[PDB]
């Protein structure tokens, strides 16, 4: 069978350019699987300051 | 302290201290009046000498609390704590921070800096309080710990008059044979040192000179004088001049010790009732 | 150590396994009077790899000058003040797996005239 | 005014910027802790030590707690921003492989160590990093979290402290007491790395690191400081024939050969002292220590 | 297993959040950030579930994902290299079989009685 | 190993989101929406690559068997070359002397 | 591009050879280089104080006495910290100051 099935049919449901490579993405956050990030702090709860920061317009 | 740091925090003479305490008392009084919670000069406001007397009796109680700590405590840690407490009320007033919270906190911060690595059960066990009330105090202790360093100007090192004592006695075992087996000298000197610690001596005099003066007082009380040791220190710079300064400092130290006395408990309880009523008065800070 | 011009150093094993790439290694075998531990090619060997590091550094770098495949392999000792700055110190030439120091055009002539006269 | 977010730290977070006051560049620290317990221990011991020790230690080769505030729960510590760090610099593929520059780095580190030893306060944990290089390049020491005073009175001296790869042999045994020895052996391993270009002795965990320390310097002789097995926890290590310093780092100028042999000497008593090392003739030699104007800079 | 569907719902919520915060919104769009934080909490629960699952994955999966292909291509390439090594080894053994046959043929030509006794003994 | 990567990815995501929420009131809100959707793209890429991982988690064991096969056949190839090598070391070293 | 890049400009004139043919083409030689920068910050004397003084090694009555609260002890001595370090810290600290 064809094995060039897209990184779609594989990762198909997620929106956006899933097929696009990490180099094209140019995202510091994406560079993480290759070298594991350190767990400096445990996950924290959401705060009112965050909502005040956003709230759209 | 050729290590500087305390070179900035060595207040030079009696009057400046008096003035600073007085000014902080005025400062709190004024902030409160301006806030306008009360009309100026009401009964509640305290007086600086009364505040100082209450502080000294409560501090003697704090020293007993340090002594009854279940784990063995180095004399360095107790001293560090007292010094930290005196220096704290040179910037603020008794009412702004209740003395009990300040005492307990000085003690925990002190233990953390001096590497006593205290066990958490040992600290809670020493306090004779209900676990829930001790935890309420511990919550305040956290906030007041950061508050202490803020008003301590982040200057944490404290020179403790002990190390010099051991050192001078080794010099004793070596340079001068005129005196011998100076250990009677050792205990009496300790007695003079606790009495010296209760005074503003830590703030004014140099700690090494404080230890030397304790040794000299012990010697005079028992039958020996160290003119010859003073003479080996004269084998040094200033030629004749060093000795006059040493003698003047020794005389002033003796005078403060003879004049200093524990505040009477009858007077102290009156003061306590007044302060308690005072913190029970409405402060409330901000929204 | 009396006279470096009058010393010759060799080793049979390295002789059959000799190639343009290994000439520096043969000079580097250590316990060789001509070469020294102070040279940086030795400092490099202590570290990992060798490339343009002789230009990044600028010091004692023994480098091959001219090479004939079978036997002739001439080595030159340079002292660099900076990249693109070379100062030649001496030349050691290897003939038939035998290392000699290149005689000065004048020390050789002085000794020669002395013996004849 | 926070202007940059360099990132989080082991027990702290850092931001780079200009403060409420002057426009000068500085690095700002924010206190980090697990405050979940309703019985928190207030501030951490590492923080307490670091702040006062840095404030006291003022030297051209020591960083210092300059300004310090804390109106909110937050405690703010002010330290000058530095260029980078020797460790990543030599970690990277040889960009500007230079030799007398290594000697200049060693001189700055040794002057800082001499000042700290004179002030009577051991730097408990020099690690390869935790050493910072500024724009001028004067290198001043930095991480001060694990340090402690060392004095005549007997007290519980903390144990098993320095990072495994850089560990003093007496500490590796399990010794209850210590002296300038830890800091000296560690500068020694950092020099080792600058010359060798990769870390000297690799230890996955305590015992393996002690084994390699022994393999690199051979079995310590009985004459060395007998009681080496009489300290509280010792295991006879392999009876290595032993290798000369010439073996592990193959070569360099022998003066460097001597400083190394000396920092290494096994008897903690003989581990060379700071003043002693500066006085070594290697520093006063024909190779000149770099002023730092020409000190190598990467990106 | 369940970590896939959980992280998929998280990613879809992230996409809807990006769409909503991309648009000016009268409604409290802080619900998007709250759902993102709750998705991080459910991802922590999924990390507990990944401690339950204990998956071990090679790095070349991560690198082919970086190239943006299917990791199914990495499966095909591992299968192809397995068949390549099996083909090469069977071929070497087959040439040894043909060589043994040729050798016993020629030695039976040149040494009759000895190869006769060998074919007897086998 | 994927559990450690999952935990580290969740940690880095939550920490970067914490930095974003810290600068959220700080940043100019109009361009902060752009920075938010950029961060949302970052998180979506992290999560879709994790989705590719947990997709391949069904195909993990077959690749484990393929690694076993490849190791075995490499071992038999080294056996062939070792036999030829020891015969050469017989024929050129021991019999000449 | 005939003028933009080389396009056989310096490839034409080659001046015979000065690298393989013969290395005697140098001729024009020069040097005269100087720097004058060596032996900097060898001195280690940064000693500061506002106090009297005391030597690092004792070899005196204090070393002969060798007595502290617990004197010295053998097993921990491997630990180093010979009482020597001990009296030095003690005295130095005590002497620190004495005159503000």
């Amino acid at each position: 069978k064809k094995v060039k099935e897209k990184l779609s049919n594989f990762l198909p449901d997620l929106p956006g350019m899933i097929d696009l490579p990490g180099s094209h993405d140019n995202s510091s956050l994406r560079s993480l699987i290759e070298k594991p990030p350190i767990l400096s702090s445990s996950f924290n709860p959401i705060t009112g300051t965050m909502l005040a920061g956003f709230r759209l317009h | 302290h050729n290590s500087s740091q305390k070179r900035h925090w060595t207040f030079s003479s009696e009057e400046q201290l008096a003035r600073l305490r007085a000014d902080a008392n005025r400062k709190f009084r004024c902030k409160a009046v301006a806030n306008g919670k009360v009309l100026p000069n009401d009964p509640v406001f305290l007086e600086p000498h009364e505040e100082m007397t209450l502080c000294k009796y409560y501090e003697k109680r704090l020293l007993e609390f340090c002594s009854v700590f279940k784990p063995a405590m180095p004399r360095s840690v107790v001293g560090t704590a007292c010094m930290y407490f005196k220096r704290f009320y040179l910037n603020n007033s008794v009412m702004e921070y209740h003395p009990r919270i300040i005492m307990l906190t000085c003690a925990f911060l002190a233990c953390k800096v001096d590497e006593f690595n205290v066990s958490s059960p040992q600290f809670v066990g020493n306090l004779r309080e209900s676990p829930l009330g001790q935890e309420k105090a511990l919550e305040q202790i956290l906030e007041y710990e950061l508050l202490l360093i803020q008003q301590l100007n982040f200057h944490l090192i404290v020179h403790n008059p002990y190390r010099p004592f051991e050192g001078f006695l080794i010099d004793l075992k070596t340079r001068y044979p005129i005196l011998e087996n100076p250990e009677i000298l050792r205990k009496t000197a300790d007695d003079f040192l606790n009495r010296i610690a209760l005074t503003d001596a830590y703030l004014l005099y140099t700690p090494s000179q404080i230890a030397l003066t304790a040794i000299l007082s012990s010697a005079s009380r028992a039958g020996i004088t160290m003119e010859s040791y003073l003479s080996e220190s004269l084998m040094l710079k200033e030629n004749r001049t060093c000795l006059s300064q040493l003698l003047d400092i020794m005389k002033s130290m003796r005078n403060l010790v003879k004049k200093y006395e524990p505040p009477r408990s009858e007077e102290v309880a009156v003061l306590k009732q007044k302060l308690e009523r005072c913190h029970s008065a409405e402060l409330a800070l901000n929204v | 150590r009396d006279n470096l011009l009058g010393i010759s150093w060799v080793d049979s094993s390295w002789i059959p396994i000799l190639n343009s790439g290994s000439v520096l290694d043969y000079f580097s075998e250590r316990s060789n009077p001509f070469y020294d531990r102070t040279c940086n090619n030795e400092v490099v060997k202590m570290q990992r790899l060798t490339l343009e590091h002789l230009n990044q550094m600028v010091g004692i770098e023994y480098i091959l000058l001219h090479a004939q495949e079978p036997i002739l392999f001439i080595i030159r000792k340079q002292q660099r003040q900076s990249p693109a700055q070379v100062i030649p110190l001496a030349d050691y030439y290897i003939i038939a797996g035998v290392i000699y120091q290149a005689p000065d055009l004048g020390s050789v002539i002085n000794s020669r005239v002395l013996t004849a006269v | 005014e926070k202007l940059d977010f360099l990132g989080e730290g082991q027990f702290a977070t850092v931001y780079k910027a200009r403060d409420k006051n002057t426009n000068q560049i500085v690095a700002i620290a924010k206190i980090k802790l697990g405050h979940r317990s309703e019985a928190k221990d207030g501030i951490n011991r590492t923080a307490l030590r670091e702040i006062k020790l840095l404030q006291e230690l003022s030297h051209p080769n020591i960083i210092g707690l300059l300004d310090a505030f804390g109106h909110k729960s937050n405690i703010s510590l002010v330290f000058d921003f530095m260029e980078t760090d020797l460790e990543v610099i030599i970690k990277d593929n040889s960009l500007v492989l230079t030799p007398s520059h290594i000697k200049a780095y060693m001189l700055m580190t040794l002057q800082g160590l001499e000042y700290l030893h004179q002030h009577w306060i051991l730097h408990r944990d020099l690690k390869p990093n935790n050493l910072l290089l500024d724009e001028n390049g004067v290198l001043k020491l930095a991480d001060f979290g694990l340090a402690k005073s060392f004095g005549s009175p007997n007290r519980a001296y903390t144990h098993q402290v320095v990072t495994r790869w850089y560990r003093a042999p007496e500490l590796l045994f399990g010794a209850r007491m210590y002296g300038v020895g830890v800091d000296m052996w560690a500068v020694g391993c950092i020099l080792a790395e600058l010359l060798l270009r990769v870390p000297f002795l690799p230890g996955d965990s305590d015992l393996d690191q002690l084994t390699r320390i022994f393999e690199t310097l051979g079995t310590p002789t009985e004459e060395q400081w007998p009681d080496m097995c009489s300290l509280p926890d010792y295991v006879t290590f392999k009876s290595f024939p032993g290798i000369p310093l010439h073996h592990i780092f193959s070569a360099a100028g022998d003066d460097l050969l001597d400083l190394i042999q000396g920092l290494f000497l096994f008897n903690p008593c003989a581990r060379i002292t700071a003043t002693q090392a500066l006085k070594m003739k290697y520093f006063s030699n024909r190779p000149g220590p770099t002023p730092g104007c020409q000190l190598p800079r990467p990106n | 297993h369940l970590e896939e569907h959980l992280e998929k719902f998280v990613e879809n919520i992230r996409q809807l959040g990006i769409i909503v915060s991309d648009f000016q919104p009268s409604s409290q769009a802080g619900l998007n950030q709250k759902l993102n934080f709750i998705v991080t909490g459910l991802q922590d629960i999924d990390k507990c579930r990944q401690q339950l699952h204990d998956i071990t994955v090679p790095l070349e999966v991560f690198e082919y994902i970086d190239q943006g292909r299917n990791p199914q291509l990495y499966t095909k390439e591992c299968l192809e290299r397995a068949l390549a090594k099996n083909e090469q080894v069977k071929g070497k053994i087959d040439t040894m079989k043909k060589f043994k046959s040729l050798l016993i043929q020629e030695l039976s030509k040149v040494f009759p009685e000895d190869m006769a006794k060998y074919r007897s003994i086998r | 190993r994927l559990s450690t990567l999952i935990e580290f990815l969740l940690h880095r995501a939550y920490s970067e989101l914490m930095v974003l929420t810290d600068l959220l009131p700080r940043k100019s809100d109009v361009e902060r929406k752009i920075e938010i959707v950029q961060f949302a793209s970052r998180t979506r890429q992290l999560f879709v690559r994790l989705l590719a991982l947990v997709k391949w988690a069904n195909n993990a064991g077959k690749v484990e068997k393929c690694a076993m096969i490849s190791s075995f056949l490499d071992q038999q190839a080294i056996l062939f070359v070792d036999t030829a090598d020891r015969l050469a070391s017989l024929a050129r070293d021991a019999l000449v002397h | 591009q005939l003028e933009m890049q080389l396009e056989k400009p310096k490839p034409v004139k080659p001046v015979t050879f000065s690298t393989g043919i013969k290395m005697g083409q140098h001729i024009s030689l020069a040097p005269i280089h100087k720097l004058e920068e060596a032996l900097y910050e060898y001195q280690p004397l940064q000693i500061e104080t506002y106090g009297p003084h005391v030597p690092e090694l004792e070899m005196l009555g204090r070393l002969g006495y060798l007595n502290h609260v617990r004197a010295a002890s053998p097993q921990d001595l491997a630990g180093g910290y010979t009482s020597s370090l001990a009296c030095h810290r003690a005295l130095q600290d005590a002497f620190s100051g004495l005159f503000w």
